[PDB]
C-alpha cells in the first residue's frame, strides 16, 4: 500500500 | 574468542508539532563511537571523532550527497510519517486498571495499595492516588513506564497506607485513549 | 519538546558476518527485513495491511554495510568492540489470574556487541512451545535491546527461569519468575 | 535550570601480573565526549574528537609534557602500587554465610533455599549447592557480586527446590581468605 | 586479563562550582580531598596509617580543571551536559533478622551530572541518625555512581524509602524497603 | 609523612 522509504546507503573512498 | 568490528548506520526524524517541524540526523557508529553525522539543522556533514574525518570531509565535496541529505526532511521524513502515521502515530489501546492491597494485613497496620496500570498504548499516561476524595501527593512508590514490546506498556503505582475503618482510595488514570479519567477504588475492609 | 521519533536502524558485524536491518517508531520495532527468507517481517501482522516495503532494498544497504566495515575496521586499526554485559529481567505481560492465559516477558537490556543466547526454563527443562523474540532493538547510547516471550499458564506448581548468555558476563545470568 | 558543563581528567594505570607489564592512560572528557588521550602502548597524544585537535597537537610540541607523560609508567603508576598494595592487593576480609529458605511452608512444595554470603573482600568468590552429599548443579540463581562501597562485596546464590524429609542442604563457599572452604547446612525441615 | 586498576579521577562542574579529586582501586574509592576543609580523606581509617597524600596538589589540580573548563566551554561553542538520570536501588548490609543492627544501602547509579539530592525517609519522615554518603565515585561510561547508607535497627512496623532527586529524572524516584 | 601518593600535575592551554 503507500510506501516506506529507505536511506540508502553508500560506499566511502578508503 | 576472537574479537568482533560493528558498523552502526542509524538515520532518525524527529518530528514536533505534527509535521510543521521536522529535524534528520544521519548518524553513523563504529563499535562505541559516532564517527561522522549530517544535522539537517546544520546543513553538512560534520566528524564527530578524528575517525570520521575522512569521510565528512568527502561526502561535503560532493554536491549530490548534500542534496540527497538536505531534502531527506521532506523526501524521506515526511513521506514515513505519512506512510504510517494510521497504525502508528493514531493507535491507541485502553489501560486495565486494577487495585490491590499487597500483603493481607489486618486493619490498622501499615500497608502498600497497588495500582496496576497495563496493555495500554501510547505510553503517555497519568496515575494519581486520591484517599476520600483528597489527593495523596506523597508516599507513592511508581515503577515507571514499562515497554512490553508488542506495542503496549504497563506500570505499577503504589502508596503508602495505614488503613482505618471506612476509609475510600481511589486510583485514577488520565490517557488519550480515553476521553474522560478512568477510576477504580478500594475501601478499607 | 519532541512528539515522535523514527528510526531506520540497521548494522553489521564481523566475524559473525550477521547484519539487521529495521525501522523502530518510538521505541517500538514496526518490521526488519529477514536476511536470510529475504522478506519484510512486520511486527504486528495488521501493519502489513496498511504499508509495504521492498525486502531488496535492505538486503543491499547490508552489504555497503559489510564493506564500509571492512575500511573502518582496517582504518580504525582493528580496534575492537569492548563487551558491555545486558540487564535481564523477567515481567508478566497483564496481571496473573490462576489458571488464565498469559505470556512472560524476558526484557534483555543495555547491552553490546548484539549477539546473545536466552533459553527459556520451566522447572530446570527448556522449553520451546510457542516460544518467541525480537530482533536487536537499538537503544540512544549505541547499546542494544531484545525480547524474549513464552506463553503460558500461570499456576502455583511451576517456577520459570530466563537464562542469558553473552560475552561481557562472567558466566550464564539467570532471571527468575515465580507466581507468588 | 541553567546549563551545565562538565571537564573531566581521568589518570589510570593497568597493572599485569603484578608490575610485570603496565600501561598509563591519560583521559580527558569534555561533558560525556572523550576529547584528547595519551596512551603509554603508543607514546605520543591523540584527539579522539575534534575539540581535542588542538591540545594534542600542542601538547605533543613540547618535549617536557612527553616526558613526564612516558615515564608516568613508573614516576606514577609503579611507585603508587607499591604505596598502597599492602592494603589493596593484598586486603583480606572473611565472608560471612547464612542458609535459610525464602517461604517457610510445609515439607513437600517447591521452595527457594538461599544462600548469602555478605561482607567478603577480594571479589573472586565460589558458592556451590549440595543435597545429600551430592553437587546440584542445576537451579541455581545468584544475584551476581555486589560491590557495597565499602570495601567489602556480598552475593546471594539460591538453589530451586522441593524439599522431602530427611534431606540436608549444604551451602559450600570458597574464597581466598579462607584455607578450607566454608559449608552451613540446612536440614529439611518443614515449618 | 587485566589484575588490578588504580584511577585518579577528578572533575569541575559549572556553574555550581563544584570541584572534587579522588583515587580509586578497582571501583572502591582509595581516598578524596575535602574542598572546604582542604583536607585529604581516606575512604576507611586504617588507609591513613599505611600512606599519606599532600591535600594541597589536589586543590592546586582543580585550579587548573576551573580554567580548562572555561576554555573548553567556550572551544565547544557553548553545548552542555544531556542529564542522564541514575538507577537507584536500595539494599541491606547483611541478611535480616529481628532486633540485630544492620545497615541499608542505597545505589545511585550510571547518572550525569555529579548533581543528586538525597533524602532518608522512615515511615515518611526524613531521617539524619548516623547516615552517611559517598563522594562521586567514576564509571567507565564516563558516568557516575555513588552510595548513601543508613544504619538501623531491623522491626516489622517500620518502611523505609530513598528518595533520590536528580534532573535527568522527571521527579522524585521513590525506592522502597520494608522487612516482611 | 608515611609512603606517599603521587599525583599526575596539571598545568594549562591558551
Ligand atoms: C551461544 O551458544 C553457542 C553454543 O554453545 C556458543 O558457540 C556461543 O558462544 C554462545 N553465545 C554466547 C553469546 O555465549
Ligand atoms: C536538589 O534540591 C534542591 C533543593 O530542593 C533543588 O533546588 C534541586 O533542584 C535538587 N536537584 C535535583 C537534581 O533534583
Amino acid at each position: 500500500n503507500p510506501v516506506v522509504h529507505f536511506f540508502k546507503n553508500i560506499v566511502t573512498p578508503r | 574468542t576472537r574479537p568482533r568490528f560493528l558498523w552502526q548506520p542509524k538515520r532518525e526524524c524527529h518530528f514536533f508539532n505534527g509535521t510543521e517541524r521536522v529535524r534528520f540526523l544521519d548518524r553513523y557508529f563504529y563499535n562505541q563511537e559516532e564517527s561522522v553525522r549530517f544535522d539537517s539543522d546544520v546543513g553538512e556533514f560534520r566528524a564527530v571523532t578524528e575517525l570520521g574525518r575522512p569521510d565528512a570531509e568527502y561526502w561535503n565535496s560532493q554536491k549530490d550527497i548534500l542534496e540527497q541529505a538536505r531534502a531527506a526532511v521532506d523526501t524521506y521524513c515526511r513521506h514515513n510519517y505519512g506512510v504510517v502515521e494510521s497504525f502508528t502515530v493514531q493507535r491507541r489501546v485502553q489501560p486495565k486498571v486494577t487495585v490491590y492491597p499487597s500483603k493481607t494485613q489486618p486493619l490498622q497496620h501499615h500497608n502498600l495499595l497497588v495500582c496496576s496500570v497495563s496493555g495500554f498504548y501510547p505510553g503517555s499516561i497519568e496515575v494519581r492516588w486520591f484517599l476520600n476524595g483528597q489527593e495523596e501527593k506523597a508516599g507513592m512508590v511508581s515503577t515507571g513506564l514499562i515497554q512490553n514490546g508488542d506495542w503496549t506498556f504497563q506500570t505499577l503505582v503504589m502508596l503508602e497506607t495505614v488503613p482505618r475503618s471506612g476509609e475510600v482510595y481511589t486510583c485514577q488514570v488520565e490517557h488519550p485513549s480515553v476521553t474522560s479519567p478512568l477510576t477504580v477504588e478500594w475501601r478499607a475492609r | 519538546k519532541e512528539e515522535h521519533v523514527i528510526i531506520q536502524a540497521e548494522f553489521y558485524l564481523n566475524p559473525d558476518q550477521s547484519g539487521e536491518f529495521m525501522f523502530d517508531f518510538d521505541g517500538d520495532e514496526i518490521f526488519h527485513v529477514d536476511m536470510a527468507k529475504k522478506e519484510t517481517v512486520w511486527r504486528l501482522e495488521e501493519f502489513g495491511r496498511f504499508a509495504s516495503f521492498e525486502a531488496q532494498g535492505a538486503l543491499a544497504n547490508i552489504a555497503v554495510d559489510k564493506a564500509n566495515l571492512e575500511i573502518m575496521t582496517k582504518r580504525s586499526n582493528y580496534t575492537p568492540i569492548t563487551n558491555v554485559p545486558p540487564e535481564v529481567t523477567v515481567l508478566t505481560n497483564s496481571p496473573v489470574e490462576l489458571r488464565e492465559p498469559n505470556v512472560l516477558i524476558c526484557f534483555i537490556d543495555k547491552f553490546t556487541p548484539p549477539v546473545v543466547n536466552v533459553t527459556w526454563l520451566r522447572n530446570g527443562k527448556p522449553v520451546t512451545t510457542g516460544v518467541s523474540e525480537t530482533v536487536f532493538l537499538p537503544r540512544e547510547d549505541h547499546l542494544f535491546r531484545k525480547f524474549h516471550y513464552l506463553p503460558f499458564l500461570p499456576s502455583t506448581e511451576d517456577v520459570y527461569d530466563c537464562r542469558v548468555e553473552h560475552w561481557g558476563l562472567d558466566e550464564p545470568l539467570l532471571k527468575h519468575w515465580e507466581f507468588d
